[PDB]
């Protein structure tokens, strides 16, 4: 998912 | 409401990019054939426009006159009036051209002189002599 | 905050009764507004109640005691509020000190396949409501994909790695459960070229800012262009990229070419303008032997022979003033294309080098999602965002699985069980499953329901690895094949000397080409023991799966010999790669949203199976199998809570449908 | 056989 972007 | 500042999408082209598979890498080349067209198209025409310089060469430094130099006068001399006469000949209304041959007369002291002696010189004659050609 | 404060933890409105909640109160929902509000309060008092103390159960007994009046004078609706949010697992989830001992007697018998966080979730809460239940991990450990390397000191997940946020997370109270050292990830990441040289800070915030330029830019095409589907085929986020990457160099050109078009037209004014000053120089070098001719005519001299003097005079005079005229407009031409010349528009959208440093930032999104963009739905990829916790991303410094192992403990659990066959009927449930050592040998499990915690990827398989009798309505096979399910593997590295930046958690590696942006391009320090962790992504994830260890973890040393210094990297003492796509059960790391797919399919995945009747025309009987995971939930996908939250989620639903509910009557 | 846990 997007919240596990860096 | 509108795409992020800078970003450039319209409607329009998004169809174009997408109308077969490589149809998106066609339309860059195309304006990569279109810009070095234009790009040269530049020197050719930049070479011209040298050419052309060139044959302007040296301006017109030894053809301009001496100066006009003469102030203005009320008084109609002999000569002054004859100086005009021809002028009508030569130049038809074109009361600054007139004017400017003569030398020391205003404009305005043209037009006065084209109703006074439009009898006497007859002028009008003069006039259509002008418009013949 | 306060009481509002534990409704928002426990991610519900304080100020407003939910749809489960209608569901089960239907009489004060449809009520006047001032029960509404009695409610409201009790639901989250009763909440802040267990989050101030997570570690004791909380009994209605307990609940009853710290209320104050008005609120305590209806004690039938503080035990049904209090029941609600125990049966569904809202508060007394997790490990706690039991109050009052598991029921002496035990009803109903449930087999749960896995024992993954979803599957233990619901066992502990299954277990919790005195029901009996048996858990068959294929695995000779438990947590799934959650899985923590201890060797030594070294400690390094494989599995789940970070918590994304505590603001609202169920995490939040399990990490006061169990022993969680949750440190925090300072976000600064600083980017290495192919050669090892950092990126400038010029560079990468220019890159960076165009990275969430092109996100935002593809939402403009998806919702307010409606560009979802092209030639009957749905678009992928990967695919409206590359379009508005496209419309971005094309406009480059567009630009380049109105500019030069513009100096080809004061290159042609300037043309028309030297001809008329050519030929004009001609009338005058002709006009001045005209002139000079008549002034040799030496006074005195009649009047038509003066007039001619003056008259060539004047003629002339008139045609320099022209030229010089025309020389004015010349010179102002000829600046305006030294100006045009001098500064052109934009030269290139990206470089290559521009263009590498965006591809990381891809690598990252297809981290992100375990994906190659190419497959992320466009319209939904993000449909999850909403529902994101507040609070910085932490991670556990003690790993992740003291998560799973403590859930375990207490529960029964077959580990080396390989369920094979799920029967379900009218009367019950039979699992057939295997001994995965000696894999000939076999087993029978007779149950009331089944909780299924296969992961999609495993549900995905051709040819099934578990078969289910009777088959899966086509409505479910389809969302388990429509639905997504990505690769991302993990290189550890452990080391006993920090040759990196330690202040600094985590630094990026840019790759020479797209088709390999995602090969080792990240790096993180997490760590106690000098352990770094490679991440393989994207496209890279699934074809460095075939590629032996030494070799994976030679390219890793090279990359970091190029930043750090070809004798500064000693050999690592011990490596563990990944292989999530190519592990029987997983069958990949976690599920996204594909294109086609939507956030619909996660429920589809939730909701349960009701066999048909064994006579004909008998009545339509009970659900018996049940689906948890975090394949199985809208709100929360891939993530660690949200398999939490549907194994809490499941439990509720199968003992309300085999205990009764109590809180609705 | 294996270190995971
Ligand atoms: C590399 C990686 C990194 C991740 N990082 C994060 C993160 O930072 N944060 C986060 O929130 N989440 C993360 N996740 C995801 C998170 O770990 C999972 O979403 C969560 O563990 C899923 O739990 P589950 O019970 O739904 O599936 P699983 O944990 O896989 O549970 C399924 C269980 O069933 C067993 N099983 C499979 N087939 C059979 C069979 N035929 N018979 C019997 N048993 C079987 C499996 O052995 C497994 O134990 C990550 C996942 C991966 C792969």
């Amino acid at each position: 998912p997007l919240s596990f972007l860096v | 409401r509108k795409p992020p500042k800078g970003m450039f999408l319209s409607q329009e082209d998004v169809e174009a990019v997408s109308a077969n598979a490589t149809a998106a890498t066609t339309v860059l080349r195309q304006l990569d054939m279109e810009l070095v067209s234009v790009k040269r198209q530049i020197q050719n025409i930049k070479q011209t426009n040298s050419a052309l310089k060139e044959k302007l060469d040296g301006g017109i430094e030894p053809y301009r006159l001496p100066e006009v130099i003469q102030k203005c006068n009320a008084r109609w001399t002999t000569e002054e009036q004859l100086l005009a006469v021809q002028a009508i000949r030569k130049y038809g209304r074109d009361f600054q051209a007139i004017s400017d041959v003569i030398g020391n007369k205003s404009v305005v002291q043209v037009k006065n002189f084209f109703v006074n002696y439009r009898r006497r010189f007859n002028i009008d004659e003069v006039l259509q002599e002008w418009e013949a050609e | 905050s306060g009481v509002e404060g534990a409704a928002f933890q426990s991610r519900l409105p304080h100020d407003r009764m939910t749809s489960q909640e209608a569901a089960c109160f239907p009489d004060i929902i449809s009520g006047p507004q001032q029960t509404q509000k009695v409610f409201l309060f009790i639901r989250n008092r009763t909440l802040q109640l267990w989050l101030d103390n997570p570690k004791i159960q909380l009994t209605f007994e307990a609940t009853l005691q710290q209320l104050e009046a008005p609120y305590n004078s209806d004690t039938v609706l503080v035990h049904r509020v209090h029941s609600y949010l125990e049966r569904h697992g809202l508060i007394n989830f997790g490990i706690y000190k039991r109050i009052k001992p598991l029921p002496t007697k035990k009803t109903g018998k449930v087999i749960i396949i896995g024992s993954g966080v979803s599957g233990l979730a619901a066992a502990r809460q299954l277990q919790s409501f005195g029901m009996d239940v048996t858990l068959l991990e294929a695995r000779d450990r438990v947590g799934g994909r959650v899985a923590t390397f201890r060797k030594g000191n070294y400690v390094a997940d494989l599995g789940a790695m970070v918590v994304t946020g505590l603001g609202g997370n169920p995490m939040a109270v399990v990490s006061k459960q169990v022993n969680m050292e949750l440190a925090k990830i300072k976000q600064k990441c600083p980017l290495y070229e192919a050669n090892g040289q950092a990126v400038p800070k010029e560079k990468d915030e220019m890159v960076e800012q165009e990275f969430n330029r092109l996100l935002e830019a593809t939402s403009y095409l998806s919702h307010q262009l409606d560009f979802n589907v092209l030639n009957n085929k749905p678009v992928s986020l990967g695919q409206a990229l590359e379009v508005v990457i496209q419309l971005q160099e094309k406009h480059v050109k567009d630009e380049q070419i109105e500019h030069w078009k513009k100096i080809v037209k004061t290159q042609e004014e300037l043309k028309e303008l030297l001809n008329k000053m050519v030929n004009l120089k001609e009338k005058i070098k002709e006009l001045h032997q005209q002139y000079k001719e008549a002034s040799e005519v030496k006074p005195p001299r009649d009047i038509t022979a003066e007039f001619l003097v003056k008259s060539k005079h004047r003629d002339l005079t008139a045609l320099c003033k022209e030229y010089d005229e025309l020389a004015e407009t010349q010179g102002k031409l000829e600046e305006k294309l030294q100006e045009l010349e001098a500064n052109p528009p934009s030269d290139v959208y990206l470089s290559s080098r521009d263009r590498q440093i965006l591809d990381w930032h891809f690598a990252n999104l297809e981290f992100a999602n375990a994906t190659p963009l190419s497959t992320l739905s466009l319209k939904h990829w993000d449909q999850d965002d909403d529902f994101e916790f507040t609070g910085s991303h932490l991670t556990v410094r003690n790993g992740y699985s003291c998560v799973p192992v403590a859930l375990a403990e207490g529960l029964d659990i077959k580990l080396n069980t390989a369920v094979r066959q799920v029967r379900y009927t009218a009367s019950g449930c039979e699992v057939i499953a295997v001994n995965t050592r000696s894999t000939s040998q076999t087993f029978i499990y007779k149950c009331d329901a089944v909780l299924c915690t296969l992961p999609l990827g495993v549900l995905k398989q051709q040819p099934p690895a578990v078969q289910f009798v009777p088959p899966l309505p086509e409505w479910k096979t389809s969302a388990v094949q429509r639905m997504g399910f990505g690769n991302l593997n993990k290189v550890v590295l452990c080391f006993d000397r920090v040759f990196w930046d330690p202040s600094v958690n985590l630094f990026g590696h840019v790759g020479s080409t797209t088709a390999s942006r995602g090969e080792l391009f990240l790096f993180w320090n997490l760590y106690k023991a000098p352990i770094l962790l490679a991440l393989v992504a994207g496209e890279a994830a699934g074809i460095m799966e075939n590629i032996s260890d030494d070799v994976i973890v030679g390219r890793c040393l090279a990359i970091l010999k190029g930043i750090f210094g070809s004798s500064a990297v000693p050999q690592p003492k011990e490596t563990v790669v990944s292989r999530w796509r190519a592990d029987p059960w997983a069958r990949g790391s976690y599920s996204y949203v594909a294109a086609g797919s939507s956030g619909n399919d996660y429920d589809l995945m939730a909701q349960p199976i009701t066999p048909g009747p064994s006579i004909p025309g008998a009545p339509q009987p009970i659900p018996r199998l049940f689906f948890a995971g975090e394949h199985t939930i809208r709100n929360y996908p891939a993530t660690v809570h949200g398999a939490l939250l549907s194994g809490l989620r499941e439990a509720g639903r199968i003992a309300d449908q085999f205990l009764g509910a109590m809180y609705t009557l």
